[PDB]
C-alpha cells in the first residue's frame, strides 16, 4: 500500500538463459549490471562459495540499491539478505569489528527441525516438600512440588525439581489452571483457567481455556529458522534455564558485548552436529553493505581477515565515488573510496547512467506504480527535468503534482500541473543558485555561511 | 505561557484550493512556502507516500520553524509529529545511527483498538481474608445497580488496589477488568460516623444503573519506537520514558515489521505515518546523511521535515563546502521549499500579532516605529521591544505603549547590529580571538 | 481473500510444483489450506528455538502415572577444564593443598589488615580521622564492617529489612519547636530527612503524588502491559557450564548456578516458615520479608517467551472464516445458525470451535 | 464449614465493619492485638 | 548530645557581598551609589526591565545577554537580579563549562538545568494523627460472626502529643498495620486519613530507662496536636519531576535495591516524559492547584557553548514552558567554541544572537573606582586612611578592579600586625610589593625567562 523509492522493482526481468529483458520486473535497462546481479544471485543459491565480494559501482541514482533490492528477491525469503549502511558499523557499545561479525553471522541461515518435550493438562492437585536445611542461614528449602496434571485423556502426578517449581512460582500457577511445561527449558506457561470453573463473577479477566486433549505428556515437532547470530547471542547471554544466572540476565538491562571467537567456533561445532545429526540444513545468504565508502580502514583490514572465513556469506558493496580518500587513512586515495588492497577481493559490476528514452520509460512505470496518470505531454515534461536535472528530483515530482492536479478537480496530471510543481519544489541546483545570488548580500537576510 | 509561536495556529490556506491566505491562522506572507507545505500536508494525510524528504530554506527568521509549526497544529493529535533538533542525534548512550532509528520509528504511529469491559456499581459489601505474616490474599466483592446485584471474587491485585483506593460501603466504583484500574466516583449515602479517619468526604451520586457489566471499544495510539522497546526487553519498560534503550539489536526490529504489518492485515492495528521533523539539520554529519539515505527508502519511513539557515557551507565530519551545508547526493533526494525576507507590510502585520497574542495595546505611532525597527534591526529584536516596551510603559502607570516606551526600551536594549558595533568600538577592552585584553583604564 | 497465513502455506504448496509441473494429494491440500490453515498444521503453543541438551522421554507407555522431573536443561557449548585447574589451586582464591597463598591472604586482607573491620573502624573513629563521620550516618560499626564485605545483592537484601523512619520523622516533626528534630546518630543523612516524596504520600489530595506516578500511569494506559508482544529472541539457551571430573565441581556447580541464598530471596519464605512465624507465641521474622522477584512488566507474558495460540488469530488466519464470521454476525438477525455445508469433516470440528468461541448455538 | 486457620477476615458493609479472628490464631502472637496472646 | 557552640556566627566575605540588590527607584531608574552598585546605571536599569519581566510571568524562552570586558559587572549584575527576584522565583546559575557531562550527552545536561530553573508550587493539605500510643483496646462486636473465636468492630487507641489527649475509635482493619509495624503502648505513631493505616516513628523517650540494654532509638513525643489538619506548600522544580519519573526512588523489589545502592548515573531523559510532564502539569495549573513559577536559566561565561548546545537552546527556548535565560560573555570577536572557521561577535552564533535582549556593560571611570574600593572595604570591615583610599583607587584605574580591590585583605592583616586597626599607605605600599598583578608578574616572565637552560621558566 505505502509506496517507497523501490516499490516497482520486482526482480531482476531475466531470462532463463540468463538475460536481461530490456524492460522487465520495473527495471528499464542497466542490462549488463542486471545479467551481472543474475549471476550473483545463482552464487548464491549455489550455496557452495563462502566469502566472496561484489561491488556495485556507480554514480548516485544509476540503481545501485535497486539491483540489491532486486537480488533479494529473486532469492526470496528463505535465504538471509542481511542489508546495511557503512554508518551502521560505529556502535557506542561494541567495536565495530564486532558489528561486522554480528551482520556476517546473520547472513547465515539455518532451518532445524526441534522436538518441544512437554507436560500439559488442568493441575489438580499441587502440594510442596521441604528441606530442613540446619546451617545455611538462608532457612528453609521447598525440596520438591507433587503437582497432578489432567488432559482430557489421562492423568500424571509429578514430582518436579525445585527449579522447575520456581518456573512455576514466576508463572502463578494455581489448582485449577491449565499449564505448560517445557522440558527442554523447564520453563512452565500458565495457559488459563480450567473451563470448569468458567464464570463471570471474577473482577480480573481469566482467561478461561478448555482442558487439553490428548495425552498429558507430549513430544511436538517444530521447524525452526534461525540465524548464526541469533545462536551466538543466546550462548553470549543466557536467558533460557532456571538457574540464578539466566533468571537475573533476564531482569538486567539488555546489552551487546564483544563476543569471542571461542564462542563463534564452539557454536560452528553445534550447528555442525545439527547437520550431521540431519536435522539441520545450512542456508547461507548474503550481506548488502550500502554506502561501503563510509566504512573505514580498520572495518576494510578487518574483512580481509573476515572473508577467509570459511562459513562467511556472500557481500555485497556498493560505492558511489570517484577517485576519494579512504577514511580513516587520510593519506590513501583510491577509486570506489574503497582501499586498493581490498578492492583486488571484489568482482566490480559497473552501473551507467540513463538515456533520456530510459528516464521516459521510468517515469511510466513509477507513475503506474504511484497510482498517478498523467498525460503523454506530462509524462514528456517529467522527462525532461529526469534529463536536465536529476532521475530522482523528476521522480519526486509525481506525488506533488498528483494533490496540485486533484486539487482543481482534474483527476489526471497534465502539464500545468507539473508547471506547477517545478516552481513550489525546487531541485538542488535552482536553491543552490538562491543561495549564491542572495550570498552577494550578508547583513539580516544573508544565508548564514 | 506565551512562546515565540504561540499565535501560530495552523498553516492558513484554503482546504479546498489550498491556496494560502495573505493573513491567517496567525501566519502572513511566505505564500509559495505555505502553498509548498499545503501540499506537502496532503501527503502526510494521505499516508501513502513513504519517506519522501522536503528541506525548507531561507535565510534566518523569515518563517521555516513557524511553517513547520503550522503543519504540526494542522494536523492534530492523532499522527505523530517528532521533532528533532539535529544535535540531539550526537549521544553517549547510542550511536547516531541508532539515534535516527529511534526518532524516525518514533514517526511512525500503530493505532491499536481494543474492547474491554468496565463494572460499575455501589459496594454492597467488602470481605478480605488476610494471612498472618504472608502475602496470601483473598476476598470477595459485593456489588449493586439499580437493577442488578452480584457477588465477585478478589484475587490478591484487586485487594492491593482495592485497599490502595479505600473501598468502602456506599462507595459508587468502577473497574475496568481489562487494566485493573479502579476509580471511586462517589458515595450512594454519608460516611459512616462511628469511626474516626475515615478521610475525606466524597462527591454524592445515586447508584448506577442497567448492567453491571458493560463492553468499551478503547482506542491506544504508539509509536514503532515504543512497540521496539518494549519487545527487546523482558523487564526495564520504564526505559521507553527514561532513555537508556541501548543500541536495539535490528533482527529485533526486522520482526516487529513483520508483526505490525500482519497485525495491519488482521485489522488489529492501522499504521499511521506521521512526519520527523529535523531542525537546523546542518548541524548533522556525514555519517548521519549516508544513514538517512536509505533510511528513507523503507515503506516504514516517516516524511522527513527539514529546515537550514545555511548559504554554501562546510559539511560537518567533512573538509569541503557544500549548498545548505549537506551533501549533494543527500540533497538529490530532497526537494527544497524556499522561504523569503519580509516586506515592511508583511512586517507590521506579523508584529500586530505578536502584540495581540502578548495582550500588548500599541498605539499606532509606536507600531510604525516597531515596524521600522523591524526593518533595520529584524524582526526577532522588533518582537523583543513589544514586551519591554509594555512593562516600561506599566511602570509609568502608561495605558498603551507610546513611542516613548518603545524609543526607550531601544535605548536599553541592544540591537544585534549595535551589539556588534559596540564589539568593534572596544576590541581591546573585550578579550579577542587570541585571548589578549586590557583591563586598565 | 488468503490471509497471510494462508498465503505462506499455499506458496511454500507450490514450491513443490518446481519438481511436477502426487498433484492430485496437492490439490487436497489446496483446499485444506483454502478452508483453514489449522487444517494442514494447527497453530500451538510455541517458544524460541532452544539450543541446549535435555533428557527426552523414550517411551510414553512406559513413564507410568507418578514420574520425577529432574532438571536436565543444559548446555552444548560445554567447556572441558582438568581437575588440576578448576578443582586443585589452578584457581588462585580457593585454598587447598597446593594453594597455600589462598588461605593466609583471605584471613589477612578481608580481617587483619581491613580498615573496615570494627577493631580498625574504632582506632579512627574521632577528630579529622578517616572514619569521623561514622557517628552521624545512621549506621553501626557492625554495619559498616557489613556493608564493606557483602556484595551488592546480599546488602540489597538487608536492605528490604529496613524502615524509612526519617522520612515518617518529617511527617511527625513538622512544627517550628520540632526543630525539624532528627537523631544526632543520623545528622548526616540529610537527603533522606527531607524529602517532597515522603509529604506527598499522606496529603489527602495527591498532586504531588499523581505527579510522580505519571510515567507509570501512562505506561499501564497505553495498554503496553497487555498489548501481544511483537517480538521475541529466535534462540535461548541455558549458561555454559565447566566440565570437569571431580564431585567438588559438581557440588560447586550448585552452589553458584543455584545459589540458595539468592533463590530464597528471590521467591521467599516457604510454607512451612509462614506458619512458624504465624503460629508462634511471639513474632519472628523471616530471612526476607517477602518475595524480592519483581513484578514483570508483563501482565501476560511475565518471565517467559512461551507464546499461547488464540481465537483471535484464529478467526482471521482464514480469510473464508475471516468473512464468514463479518455475514454471521449480521445473519444472526435471519438465523440459519447451521445453514452451513462443508466438504470436509474436520473443518465441522473447527466450525464447532469457533461458533463456541462466538457462543453461536447450533 | 470452618475457616481457615491462617486467615484473618475483615468485612464491610452498611452497618460498619468487624474483624473476625480463627481460635487457632488466639494465644498466638497474632491474637495480642485482638487481647487474646498466648 | 552534640555540644553547642555558644560564642560568634558572623558571615564570610566573598567578591559579591556587598551587592544587594538594583538600586533602582519605584520609577525603575538607577540611583548612582545603591544597593551596593556604583554606575553602570544604564545596565542595571535594563536589568530592571528583566527583573520585571520575570516576575511578571508572562512569557517563556526569552533570551537576555550581558555583553562587556572582564570586570565590567556582568555577575554582580546577575546575582543582583537573583537577589531583586527573591529565593521564591528559581535561579539556577551554571558556566558554559558545566555542560561537558561524562554519563550524558550535553543536551541533556543543558535541559536539565533548563527544568531546574522552572519552579513548581503545590499546595495540599496534609490530615494525620499523631502521638505516642497511650492505649489500644478492641470492642467486641454485638453481632460476632459464626465460627470465629473473636469478632472486634472497633480498634480504640488513645494518642497523646505535648498538647492533649484523644481516643481514637479507628476501623478494626488497622489491626493490620499494628502488628505489621509492631505498635506498642509508649510508641510513637502517625495515621493518615487518606489511607487509614499507621506507620511507627519510633518508642517514646518517655521510657528511655525501662532497661539498661535495648536496642531502641527514643524519640521525643511530637510536640504538635495530636490531630494535624493543616495546608502544606510544596515547591519542586520541573527537573525534579523529570527524575521523579525516570529514576523512580521506593521500590521494593532486589532490582530497585540493587539500583539505589550502586552509584545513580543520570539518564537522558526522553522530550515524551517531559511532553507528557508538562501536560499533566498544565492540567492542574488550569485546576488552580498548582502554580508555575519560570524562574531563571543564568549561563556564565556563554561562550564556552559550543553550536551544538546554541542549536539546542533554539529549540528549547521555543517550548512553552521555559525559563528565561540570562547568557553572559566577554570574547569580542571569537571562533564559536564547536565550528572553527565561524567568528562572530561575543562568541555567540548569529542565528542565536537575533533572538537575545543585549544590554552592554562598560568600563568604569576612576571615581567609581573609588567609590567601589570604600564599599568593598566596608564589606571586609577593613578601615582606610583617605589616602589608602586613593593610592588603592590608583591601582584599581592603572591596573583593575579586581587586583585593587584583592589588596585589602592582606594590606589588613599586615596593618593588626603592626598594631594597627586603620590601614595606610605605608601597608598598601607592602600590599602591593608582596602580591604581584598579572602584568607586573608577566615582565618578570619576559626578563628572566628571556632564556630556559637553566633559572629560566618553562617555556
Ligand atoms: N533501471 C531502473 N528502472 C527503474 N527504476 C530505477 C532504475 N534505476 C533506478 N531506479 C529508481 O530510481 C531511484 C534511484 O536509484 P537508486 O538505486 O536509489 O540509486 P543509487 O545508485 O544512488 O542507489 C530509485 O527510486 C530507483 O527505484
Ligand atoms: N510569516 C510569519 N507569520 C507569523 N509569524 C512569523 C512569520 N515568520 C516568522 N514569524 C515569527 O517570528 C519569529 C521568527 O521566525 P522563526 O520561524 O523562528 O524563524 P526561523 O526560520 O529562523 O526558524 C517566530 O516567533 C515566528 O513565530
Ligand atoms: N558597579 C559595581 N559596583 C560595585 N562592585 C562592582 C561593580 N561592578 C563590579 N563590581 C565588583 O568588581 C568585581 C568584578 O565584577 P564581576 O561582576 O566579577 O565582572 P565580570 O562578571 O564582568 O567579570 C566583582 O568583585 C564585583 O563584585
Amino acid at each position: 500500500h505505502r509506496t517507497a523509492a523501490h516499490t516497482h522493482i520486482k526482480g531482476l526481468g531475466l531470462n532463463s538463459s540468463g538475460i536481461a529483458e530490456k524492460q522487465a520486473a520495473g527495471f528499464v535497462g542497466q542490462c549488463a549490471a542486471r545479467e551481472a546481479c543474475g549471476v550473483v544471485v545463482d552464487l548464491i543459491k549455489a550455496h557452495k562459495m563462502a566469502g566472496r565480494g561484489v561491488l556495485l559501482a556507480g554514480g548516485p541514482g544509476t540503481g545501485k540499491t535497486a539491483l540489491a533490492l532486486a537480488i533479494s528477491q529473486e532469492l526470496g525469503t528463505k535465504i538471509p539478505f542481511c542489508p546495511i549502511t557503512g554508518s551502521e558499523i560505529y556502535s557506542t557499545e561494541v567495536k565495530k569489528t564486532e558489528v561486522l561479525m554480528e551482520n556476517f553471522r546473520r547472513a547465515i541461515g539455518l532451518r532445524v527441525r526441534e522436538t518441544k518435550d512437554v507436560y500439559e493438562g488442568e493441575v489438580t492437585e499441587m502440594t510442596p516438600e521441604e528441606a530442613e536445611n540446619p546451617l545455611g542461614g538462608y532457612g528453609k528449602t521447598i525440596s520438591t512440588l507433587l503437582i497432578g496434571l489432567k488432559s482430557a485423556r489421562g492423568q500424571k502426578k509429578l514430582r518436579l525439581d525445585p527449579s522447575i517449581y520456581e518456573a512455576i512460582q514466576k508463572e502463578r500457577v494455581q489448582v485449577g489452571d491449565v499449564i505448560y511445561i517445557e522440558t527442554n527449558t523447564g520453563a512452565c506457561k500458565r495457559v488459563g483457567r480450567s473451563d470448569a470453573y468458567a464464570t463471570e463473577f471474577d473482577l480480573e479477566a481469566e482467561e478461561y481455556v478448555p482442558i487439553p486433549k490428548g495425552e498429558v505428556h507430549k513430544k511436538k515437532e517444530i521447524v525452526q529458522d534461525v540465524t548464526l547470530h541469533d545462536l551466538d547471542v543466546a550462548n553470549a547471554r543466557p536467558q533460557g534455564g532456571q538457574d540464578i544466572i539466566s533468571m537475573m540476565g533476564q531482569l538486567m538491562k539488555p546489552k551487546m558485548t564483544e563476543i569471542t571467537d571461542k564462542l563463534r567456533m564452539e557454536i560452528n561445532k553445534v550447528v555442525q552436529k545439527y547437520i550431521n545429526q540431519g536435522v539441520a540444513e545450512l542456508i547461507p545468504g548474503v550481506l548488502f553493505i550500502d554506502e561501503a565508502h563510509m566504512l573505514d580502514i580498520e572495518c576494510f583490514t578487518y574483512l580481509n581477515k573476515a572473508l577467509e572465513s570459511p562459513i562467511a556469506p556472500i557481500v555485497v558493496l556498493a560505492s558511489n565515488r570517484g577517485i576519494a580518500t579512504i577514511r580513516g587513512a587520510d593519506d590513501l586515495k583510491a577509486a570506489h573510496g574503497i582501499p586498493p588492497d581490498f578492492l583486488q577481493r571484489l568482482l566490480i559490476i559497473p552501473t551507467h547512467p540513463y538515456e533520456p528514452d530510459e528516464i521516459r520509460r521510468i517515469v511510466r512505470i513509477r507513475a503506474q506504480t504511484e497510482g498517478v496518470q498523467l498525460t503523454d505531454a506530462a509524462v514528456d515534461r517529467v522527462a525532461e527535468h529526469g534529463v536536465r536535472i536529476s532521475l530522482r528530483y523528476c521522480l519526486q515530482l509525481l506525488a506533488p503534482a498528483s494533490i496540485l492536479a486533484r486539487v482543481n478537480g482534474r483527476t489526471q496530471v497534465d502539464v500545468q500541473d507539473i508547471a506547477e510543481a517545478e516552481e513550489l519544489f525546487l531541485d538542488a541546483r535552482r536553491s543552490a543558485n538562491i543561495l549564491t545570488s542572495t550570498g552577494e548580500s550578508g547583513g539580516l537576510h544573508g544565508f548564514i555561511s | 505561557l506565551i512562546a515565540a509561536h504561540s499565535h501560530i495556529r495552523g498553516l492558513g490556506v484554503d482546504a479546498d484550493t489550498l491556496e494560502p491566505r495573505p493573513s491567517s491562522q496567525g501566519l502572513v506572507g511566505q505564500e509559495k512556502a505555505r502553498k509548498a507545505a499545503a501540499v506537502v500536508l496532503e501527503m502526510i494525510k494521505q499516508g501513502k507516500i513513504a519517506g519522501r524528504a522536503v528541506l525548507i530554506a531561507g535565510p534566518p527568521s523569515t518563517g521555516k520553524t513557524a511553517i513547520a509549526m503550522g503543519m504540526a497544529q494542522s494536523l492534530g493529535q492523532d499522527v505523530p509529529f517528532t521533532t528533532l533538533a539535529a544535535s540531539e542525534i550526537f549521544s553517549l548512550e547510542m550511536s547516531k545511527t541508532e539515534a535516527l532509528t529511534q526518532a524516525f520509528r518514533k514517526s511512525i504511529g500503530v493505532r491499536i483498538k481494543e474492547e474491554s469491559e468496565i463494572m460499575e456499581g455501589e459496594v454492597v459489601e467488602i470481605q478480605i481474608d488476610r494471612s498472618v505474616t504472608g502475602g496470601a490474599k483473598q476476598g470477595k466483592l459485593t456489588i449493586k445497580t439499580t437493577d442488578m446485584e452480584a457477588i465477585y471474587d478478589m484475587g490478591s491485585k484487586m485487594i492491593d488496589a482495592m485497599t490502595k483506593e479505600r473501598v468502602m460501603a456506599g462507595d459508587i466504583i468502577s473497574i475496568d477488568k481489562s487494566s485493573g484500574k479502579i476509580t471511586k466516583l462517589g458515595r450512594s449515602y454519608a460516611r459512616s460516623r462511628d469511626y474516626d479517619a475515615m478521610g475525606v468526604d466524597t462527591k454524592f451520586l445515586q447508584c448506577p444503573e442497567g448492567e453491571l457489566q458493560k463492553r468499551k471499544e478503547v482506542v491506544h495510539t504508539v509509536s514503532l519506537h515504543e512497540i521496539d522497546v518494549i519487545n527487546s526487553r523482558t523487564q526495564g519498560f520504564l526505559a521507553l520514558f527514561s532513555g537508556d534503550t541501548g543500541e536495539i539489536r535490528s533482527e529485533i526490529r526486522d520482526q516487529i515489521n513483520t508483526k505490525v504489518a500482519e497485525w495491519k492485515e488482521e485489522g488489529k492495528a492501522e499504521i499511521v505515518p506521521g512526519v520527523l521533523f529535523i531542525d537546523e539539520v546542518h548541524m548533522l554529519d556525514i555519517e548521519c546523511f549516508s544513514y538517512i539515505n536509505r533510511a528513507l527508502e523503507s515503506d516504514l519511513a516517516p516524511i522527513v521535515i527539514m529546515a537550514s539557515n545555511r548559504g554554501v557551507s562546510r559539511i560537518r565530519g567533512t573538509d569541503y563546502k557544500s549548498p545548505h551545508g549537506l551533501p549533494l547526493d543527500f540533497l538529490d533526494r530532497v526537494v527544497i521549499i524556499n522561504t523569503h525576507p519580509y516586506t515592511p507590510d508583511e512586517l507590521r502585520q506579523i508584529l500586530s500579532i505578536r502584540a495581540q497574542e502578548e495582550e500588548v495595546d500599541l498605539t499606532p505611532d509606536a507600531l510604525a516605529l516597531l515596524t521600522k525597527i523591524g526593518q533595520e534591526a529584524g524582526l526577532r529584536y522588533a518582537s523583543n521591544l513589544i514586551t519591554t516596551s509594555q512593562l516600561i510603559a506599566a511602570k509609568r502607570r502608561a495605558k498603551q505603549v507610546g513611542v516613548e516606551d518603545v524609543q526607550r526600551s531601544f535605548k536599553l536594549f541592544y540591537d544585534p547590529a549595535r551589539s556588534v558595533r559596540f564589539v568593534q568600538e572596544s576590541e581591546k577592552r573585550l578579550i579577542g580571538n587570541d585571548g589578549v585584553v586590557d583591563f586598565s583604564y | 481473500e488468503l490471509s497471510y497465513r494462508q498465503r505462506a502455506m499455499y506458496q511454500s504448496l507450490r514450491n513443490q510444483i518446481s519438481i511436477m509441473d502426487t498433484l492430485m494429494n496437492l490439490v487436497m491440500q489446496f483446499r485444506k489450506v483454502c478452508n483453514h490453515p489449522d487444517l494442514f498444521e494447527r497453530a500451538d503453543t510455541s517458544s524460541p528455538f532452544f539450543c541446549g541438551h535435555f533428557a527426552e522421554t523414550g517411551s510414553f507407555l512406559r513413564e507410568g502415572t507418578n514420574v520425577a522431573l529432574g532438571y536436565s536443561t543444559r548446555s552444548l557449548v560445554e567447556y572441558r577444564l582438568p581437575r588440576l585447574i578448576w578443582c586443585d589451586g589452578g584457581r588462585l582464591d580457593k585454598p587447598g593443598p597446593g594453594n597455600l597463598v589462598a588461605g593466609f591472604r583471605s584471613k589477612y586482607l578481608n580481617h587483619m589488615m581491613n580498615i573496615w573491620t570494627p577493631e580498625n573502624i574504632r582506632s579512627s573513629l574521632e577528630g579529622i580521622e578517616n572514619f569521623t563521620w561514622l557517628r552521624f550516618v545512621d549506621t553501626s560499626l557492625q554495619e559498616a564492617y557489613r556493608a564493606s564485605h557483602t556484595d551488592v545483592f546480599a546488602r540489597a537484601v538487608d536492605l528490604a529489612s529496613k524502615q524509612n523512619r526519617l522520612g515518617h520523622m518529617q511527617i511527625v516533626y513538622d512544627e517550628p519547636e520540632d526543630k525539624k528534630w532528627t537523631p544526632v546518630h543520623a545528622l548526616f543523612q540529610i537527603c533522606e530527612r527531607e524529602n517532597p516524596k515522603a509529604v506527598a504520600e499522606i496529603t489527602t489530595e495527591g498532586v504531588l503524588r499523581d505527579l510522580m506516578n505519571i510515567a507509570r500511569v501512562k505506561y499501564r494506559e497505553l495498554g503496553l502491559c497487555r498489548l501481544e508482544k511483537a517480538a521475541r529472541p529466535r534462540a535461548s539457551a541455558p549458561p555454559i557450564e565447566v566440565v570437569c571430573d571431580s564431585r567438588s565441581a559438581v557440588i560447586e556447580r550448585e552452589n553458584i548456578m543455584f545459589h540458595p541464598a539468592m533463590r530464597k530471596a528471590l521467591f521467599g519464605p516457604t510454607p512451612s516458615e509462614i506458619k512458624e512465624a504465624s503460629f508462634g507465641p511471639r513474632p519472628v521474622t523471616l530471612y526476607p520479608p517477602r518475595a524480592l522477584l519483581p513484578a514483570p512488566d508483563h501482565d501476560k507474558q511475565r518471565f517467559t517467551n512461551i507464546t499461547v495460540p488464540s481465537m483471535a488469530r484464529f478467526v482471521t488466519d482464514s480469510g473464508k472464516l475471516a468473512k464468514l464470521d463479518e455475514l454471521l454476525r449480521e445473519l444472526k438477525e435471519g438465523g440459519h445458525r447451521v445453514l452451513l455445508y462443508f466438504q470436509m469433516t474436520r473443518m465441522i470440528d473447527l466450525m464447532e470451535e469457533y461458533l463456541t468461541y462466538r457462543n453461536y448455538k447450533y | 464449614k470452618r475457616p481457615d486457620p491462617m486467615m484473618i477476615r475483615w468485612v464491610n458493609n452498611k452497618m460498619g465493619s468487624v474483624v473476625a479472628v480463627p481460635e487457632e490464631l488466639l494465644g498466638t502472637h497474632a491474637g495480642v492485638v485482638f487481647g487474646a496472646g498466648p
